[PDB]
């Protein structure tokens, strides 16, 4: 987006991302440059070791003999993108995972974890894998040449809105990784079709003045409440309060039986 | 909040202008409809239990899911939070209807329930139907031509059932 | 973390399949082999000190500048020969490892992935450890299945080095 | 994910330790019932199917409502779902017990497993109602002395249990 | 086809990793069965027309209907009758090869993948075919590892149809 | 990828043909080879670095063309190619002493190679000649006595050598 | 090849625009700097046989193991020598290179890509090289933009070999 | 990709031998020539939209088939890829003025043009002409003495006037 949200939100970078194209009679630093942006988009920017690279399928490709596409989808097969992101994670997990790292966006709807736990019952993990790079997606945004990048961040046709607000729980910041498995962040927002405010970059940010405690720190807790005291006006409610209050807090959302679904500084 | 006059003067005010002649006329005709406006305020208030009670019956005859064991209106706790519910929907039309203005309704009431509902596994869209049936009994009540001076209500008639869309569109 | 086990299960989720008799297989031969590996690694321990001190002493001997050469890579003072003794020692433990687990998913997860960019990074040369690891290889005093196994771990470390 | 081998190494390499005696020899005893425990991953997975299958039908008849007109599993792809998380929970279960290890079935099964059943409105303590029948048909396939070298397995009967009673617990 | 020493191979060339002692003990968990997973085709094999065609009958037994329906699907004519045999054959042909290649394989390149569009197209019963393969279950006759093996096998096929 | 089994097994199936007793006893047979089948993978992969170097070293000792300015060699990429080359081919060869079937060398190494070589500009030649310096360094380890419990490895040793001769015939 | 004039068009054509005065701008700074990278490459030239034997000497000097201890990796004999005084010479031209060029593209292109490898299989140090390198900064005689910019490029492969 | 110096190193590199005083005295002789080449690159850059406009144009009018109903450059699809193919052109034209070397415009541009055109069916004829229209006007720009330190630019004409060339060889 433009600097004045990019700012805020903490992707000026990936703003300004050019994508990369494998061009004919491309040089070996090319060749190179391109095998690094994969690694670097398909294991999510963790820190590749030497003994976990694709020895032969980066050869494959520096001949010429595969596309950026087939080399995509040999580190997606390996046994380093399964013992990262597949092995140790529940699927759902999973999957987000495959549409950030292979389609470079958030799943959309509920029906897209649906459709992809029953395709890994069915065909297993080749087929689940195959399923994103073969996808028409896949193919009308990177085609057989072009690195996949993260898309979720710009408006996209045959997009829904809320996978803009979604981006950023999968998208973490320029100096991050996938590495930690985990939980999905999304889940409940896609069993219920709903969304949840983005708390990125400095989004997260609220007024101290003198209403902060001694450490001048806010924490902002994100709970769903039910009337089980005074009247309960909304499901969803959000409380600011200083560090010297959070116990308090947190011991009064206890013994309410409120759910707390987020905390982090404000 | 805002009333039907209020709306107008905020507009006029962020423009920095005297409110128009039109304007003033269309307010003028607003205060014409007055005692139709008012009569309709007090004929729903006047029937307000029978009309929850009523709509609260026939819904959950109609999707007895709700309140078959399990359901989201069974237990008495669940039951209560229900009627209430549609009481309160129903009182902040009567709002709106009042001050000729849905911003009442929208940010009292409309703003956020959808959210609650989602959050809590109210069924959102049984909530609309019960909602359309108070507009229905509501609208009859409204309409009914017996021990009031005659004349026209379509107007305020057409307002009301806006309020009661808006409602059912914003819980579902 | 490759090992018997880990593996038959990791394919076996990859497929999304229950596991058959090609899995069962991979378990009687761990099965067949555990035995032998616990006991070289019984052996490799309680020896311990004694193979860490002997291959320290014969990269010493193979490669006197190390002793001799001031430098924070070199094991001239008291401090180099600790680090030195300090990472033979790490050879040899998780060597111990690989022999329990049955595999060099130890080796690989522990020691070897990124060992590269050490050495490079704080000027250590891997013929160094190849000759500790030859002299483990040459000293542990284990036979039968144990020998092989072990020198499978103490080989696969040197051919990580060169 | 870890066996119960790489278990204990992951546990010694943090502490910089070679492993006990004790802990060799504790591993020597697990090896020593590797028979029993390749027979009971084999038992349960030859009959895989009907466990599931059985556990399914039982289930249903014991709680009709899940395949009522909607029910949690009405409609062909809901019921497919059920009987497919069924499918998995026990493949998994296997899993760990081939593995001697509980992590295969936490990190890929169990973990937010809950949270995704609650998100849906999947009745979780009916899934840990279905576990628990898959449980008892498992034990018993395991258990029966019929065509099998005899011996004690009561161990490996217990460490099973224990898998089938975590995933139960976790579900709801 | 997936077997143990297939299975090894394809993991660690994925990996672009020589052949480790994890694959080594999967080489050794296969020489433990390999006997016995050949005594287990030989006598399937000496007894294949005996098992296939008791099997056939078991299924008319148990599913009369099939002998006395005129139709494609059914075997109330030679055709069928002769369809049935063949197909039973296969199976039983198949789960022999299992045994010679130590899996599933096999049975899943030749047999179960499509099985299921088979059987729908031409309206045929799979639960005929589980009966077919409980009979041979119950009448193949071995004893000890081949027999585990080889019913393992038979109840893959069974899975695989309900 | 074949191996040993699976090859008899796919000819088998194509003939739809049970194994004659023939067949399943030259299986057994292989079976019998089957220890020194695998002391000969473990002896190769031990050493395969040094029959690498080694191997390579000699060739570019008597192909000095190779490692001159401009030779195909020459600068660090293509050397480090070269030798990644060298590896890949003896890896491939272990897989096929290890399945005791060509199939996985030729499908995945070698089908090929020779046109992508010449396209290349590498010299197909002198690839062959450091094939078969790995193989006579190859063979030697494998046979070598101290260590093992004595036994006849001619068999094995034999199709070893024919696997490093399809690899070197593949390329010239 | 990265260079100045080579990295603008790909710059550009990776965006699909002309070149517009980014592009313009690198020109000059090429320009700014040819001259004195075209003197320096001259001068290193000139001097190359003495400073390759005066860097190979002071490597013998720094390591005097390598001119004393057998081993194809080592330097004892003549035919060690000659490698090594090869190589050095390998450095020094591609340096000069880099200078012509104006980058470090031959140094990527024709030495650093792949050199951790060679130097890893053929147990050679980096180390050696280093001192090499050293020996060659501060006896090269450049002074100005030709000693800053040829410094650059010794110092880019001394910190490539650490 | 190569530039006019790197171009010279990389045959250095194949002979094994540094660049002889004489090549490193004519790429002095390319710099003194800087200033001129990027003239040049910036005159044609500045004029790029005229330069293809006012080329297609003419080309039209001279060749009225094309843009008739049927002909290639007939639709405004085929029409917009028609101009975009003038300036893709020109864009490599200038990529290779300013790098000094034809590498770029063969590699990037050039290369598969001519079996494109044919697959498509565009005339291939017609596209060098209209290269040679751009020729014409770009060299004209690039020669206008106003604005600018006069100097002598024939030699950076000549090269351009070359890369024109090549670019409407490769098509026709
Ligand atoms: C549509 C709403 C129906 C309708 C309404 C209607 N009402 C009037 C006029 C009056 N109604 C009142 C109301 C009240 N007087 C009171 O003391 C109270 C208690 C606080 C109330 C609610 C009044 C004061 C008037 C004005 C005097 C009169 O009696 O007429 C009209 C006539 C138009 C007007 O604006 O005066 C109408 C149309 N009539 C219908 O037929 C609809 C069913
Ligand atoms: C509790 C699980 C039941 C039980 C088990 C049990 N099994 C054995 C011994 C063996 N079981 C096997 C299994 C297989 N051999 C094969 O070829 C295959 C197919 C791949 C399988 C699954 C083997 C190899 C053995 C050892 C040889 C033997 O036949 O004895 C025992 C004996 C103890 C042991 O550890 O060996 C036991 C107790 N026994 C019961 O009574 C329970 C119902
Ligand atoms: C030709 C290859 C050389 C040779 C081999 C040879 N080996 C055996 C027997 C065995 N070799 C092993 C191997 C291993 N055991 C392990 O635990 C591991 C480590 C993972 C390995 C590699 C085993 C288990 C046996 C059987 C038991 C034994 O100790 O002998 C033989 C004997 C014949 C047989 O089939 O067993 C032979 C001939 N012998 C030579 O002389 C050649 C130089
Ligand atoms: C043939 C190409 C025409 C021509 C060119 C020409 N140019 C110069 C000299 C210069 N031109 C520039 C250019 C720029 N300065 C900037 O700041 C930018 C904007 C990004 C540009 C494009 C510069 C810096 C010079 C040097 C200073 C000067 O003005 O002299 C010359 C003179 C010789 C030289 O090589 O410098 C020439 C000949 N002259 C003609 O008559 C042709 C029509
Ligand atoms: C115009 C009346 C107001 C305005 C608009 C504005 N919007 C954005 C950015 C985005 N708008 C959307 C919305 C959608 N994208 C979709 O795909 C869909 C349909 C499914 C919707 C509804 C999104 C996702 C973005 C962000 C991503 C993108 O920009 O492509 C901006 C740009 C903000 C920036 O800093 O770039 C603007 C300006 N702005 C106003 O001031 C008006 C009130
Ligand atoms: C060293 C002084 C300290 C230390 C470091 C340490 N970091 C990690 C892991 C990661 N570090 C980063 C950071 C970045 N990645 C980027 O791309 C950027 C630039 C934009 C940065 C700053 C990331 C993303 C990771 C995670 C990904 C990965 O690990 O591959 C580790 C590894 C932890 C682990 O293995 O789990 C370590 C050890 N550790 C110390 O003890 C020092 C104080
Ligand atoms: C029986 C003693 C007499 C009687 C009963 C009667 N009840 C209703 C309607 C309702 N009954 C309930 C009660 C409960 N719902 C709950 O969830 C629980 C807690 C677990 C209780 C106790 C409710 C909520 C209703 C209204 C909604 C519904 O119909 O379910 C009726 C019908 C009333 C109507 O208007 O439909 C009747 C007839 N009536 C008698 O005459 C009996 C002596
Ligand atoms: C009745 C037709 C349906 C139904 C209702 C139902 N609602 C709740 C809970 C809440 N309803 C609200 C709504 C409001 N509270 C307010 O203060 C206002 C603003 C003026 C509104 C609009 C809220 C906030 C809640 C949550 C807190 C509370 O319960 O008071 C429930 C209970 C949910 C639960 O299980 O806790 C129910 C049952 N349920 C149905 O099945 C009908 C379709
Ligand atoms: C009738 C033609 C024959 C027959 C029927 C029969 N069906 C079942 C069990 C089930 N039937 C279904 C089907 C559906 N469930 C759905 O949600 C929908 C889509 C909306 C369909 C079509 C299912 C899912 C079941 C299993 C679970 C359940 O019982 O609800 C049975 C019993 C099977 C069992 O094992 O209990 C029977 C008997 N049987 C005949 O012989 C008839 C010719
Ligand atoms: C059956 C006894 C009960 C039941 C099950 C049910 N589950 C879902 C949906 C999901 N179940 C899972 C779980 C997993 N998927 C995996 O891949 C794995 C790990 C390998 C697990 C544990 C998931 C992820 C989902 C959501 C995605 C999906 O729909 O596939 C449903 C469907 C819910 C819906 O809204 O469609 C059902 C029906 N339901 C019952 O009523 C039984 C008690
Ligand atoms: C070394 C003895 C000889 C030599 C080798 C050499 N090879 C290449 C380039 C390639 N080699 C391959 C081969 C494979 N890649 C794989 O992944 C596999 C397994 C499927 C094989 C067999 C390929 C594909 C290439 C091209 C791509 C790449 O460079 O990685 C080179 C490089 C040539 C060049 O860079 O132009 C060299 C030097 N060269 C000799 O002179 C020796 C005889
Ligand atoms: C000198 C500082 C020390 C030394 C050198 C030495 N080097 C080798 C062998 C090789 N050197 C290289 C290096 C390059 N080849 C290239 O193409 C380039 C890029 C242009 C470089 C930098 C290579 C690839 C080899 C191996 C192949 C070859 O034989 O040429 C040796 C011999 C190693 C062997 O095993 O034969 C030696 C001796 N040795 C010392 O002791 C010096 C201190
Ligand atoms: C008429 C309303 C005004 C007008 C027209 C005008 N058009 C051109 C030139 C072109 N017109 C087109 C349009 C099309 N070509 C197609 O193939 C199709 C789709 C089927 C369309 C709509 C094109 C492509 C051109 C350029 C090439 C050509 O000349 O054919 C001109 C001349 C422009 C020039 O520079 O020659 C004119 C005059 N001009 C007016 O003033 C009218 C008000
Ligand atoms: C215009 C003077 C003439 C003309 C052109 C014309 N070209 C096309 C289609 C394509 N042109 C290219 C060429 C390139 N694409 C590139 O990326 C580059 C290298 C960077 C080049 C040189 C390609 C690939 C196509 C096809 C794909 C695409 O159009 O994007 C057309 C359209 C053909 C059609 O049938 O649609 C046309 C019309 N046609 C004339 O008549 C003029 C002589």
């Amino acid at each position: 987006t433009s600097l004045v949200s990019a700012q805020r939100l903490g992707i000026v970078a990936v703003d300004e991302a050019i994508p990369l194209e494998l061009r004919s009679r491309s040089t070996e630093e090319e060749v190179d440059a391109v095998i690094l942006a994969v690694y670097r988009q398909v294991l999510g920017n963790d820190h590749l070791m030497s003994q976990e690279r694709l020895t032969s399928a980066e050869s494959l490709l520096r001949g010429r003999e595969i596309s950026v596409r087939d080399f995509v989808r040999a580190v997606a097969l390996s046994e380093v993108y399964r013992q990262k992101f597949f092995h140790s994670n529940p699927q759902n997990r999973f999957i987000e995972l495959n549409y950030k790292h292979l389609l470079g966006r958030a799943p959309y709807d509920q029906s897209e974890i649906a459709f992809h736990t029953d395709l890994y019952h069915q065909g297993g993990y080749e087929a689940e894998i195959n399923s994103y790079i073969d996808s028409v997606e896949y193919t009308e945004n990177f085609g057989d040449w072009v690195v996949p990048y993260f898309r979720g961040f710009a408006t996209q046709r045959n997009q829904k809105t809320v996978g803009f607000s979604r981006s950023f729980q999968v998208y973490r910041g320029y100096a991050t990784s996938d590495r930690s498995g985990s939980r999905s962040r999304l889940t409940r927002e896609l069993a219920r079709n709903t969304a949840s405010p983005v708390y990125a970059g400095s989004t997260a940010e609220s007024l101290r003045g003198t209403s902060a405690g001694s450490r001048n720190q806010m924490y902002r807790l994100q709970v769903i409440q039910g009337a089980a005291g005074t009247r309960v006006r909304r499901g969803k409610a959000e409380y600011l309060v200083s560090y010297d209050n959070l116990s308090a807090k947190l011991q009064q959302i206890n013994r309410q039986g409120d759910t707390v679904t987020m905390i982090s500084l404000a | 909040m805002f009333d039907v006059f209020t709306r107008v003067v905020s507009q006029a005010d962020a423009r920095g202008e005297y409110l128009s002649g039109s304007q003033l006329d269309a307010l003028s005709a607003t205060v014409a409809e007055g005692n139709k406006r008012i009569d309709s305020v007090n004929r729903i208030t006047g029937n307000a239990s029978a009309i929850v009670s009523n709509a609260a019956r026939a819904l959950f005859a109609e999707q007895p899911q709700l309140i078959q064991p399990g359901g989201n209106a069974y237990t008495s706790r669940r039951m209560a939070a229900c009627l209430r519910d549609m009481e309160i929907i129903l009182r902040y039309v009567t709002y709106a209807t009042f001050t000729g203005d849905a911003s009442v309704l929208e940010d009292r009431c409309l703003n956020g329930l959808r959210e609650t509902y989602v959050a809590l596994g109210v069924p959102g869209a049984s909530v609309a139907a019960g909602v359309q049936k108070m507009k229905e009994a509501a609208l009859d009540i409204v309409n009914d031509p017996n021990g009031i001076t005659r004349g026209d209500c379509s107007a305020i008639v057409a307002e009301i059932a806006g309020y009661f869309d808006r409602a059912a569109a914003a819980v579902a | 973390m490759k090992t018997p086990l880990t593996e038959a299960v990791s394919t076996a989720d990859s497929q999304g399949r229950f596991l058959s008799s090609t899995e069962l297989q991979i378990a009687f031969g761990r099965l067949r082999q555990a035995n032998a590996g616990l006991q070289a690694a019984k052996a490799l321990t309680d020896n311990a000190q004694s193979l860490v001190n002997g291959a320290a002493q014969a990269v010493y001997n193979k490669f006197p500048y190390t002793t001799q050469t001031q430098g924070n890579n070199f094991a001239a003072d008291q401090r180099g020969k600790d680090k030195c003794a300090r990472d033979i020692g790490y050879y040899l433990r998780i060597v111990t490892y690989c022999l329990v687990a049955g595999g060099t998913g130890p080796l690989d997860e522990y020691l070897i992935a990124g060992i590269d960019e050490i050495n490079r990074t704080f000027d250590l040369s891997p013929s160094w450890y190849v000759e500790a690891l030859k002299y483990i290889k040459a000293n542990h005093g284990l036979s039968g299945d144990a020998r092989d196994e072990a020198n499978s771990y103490l080989d696969y470390a040197i051919n990580a080095l060169s």
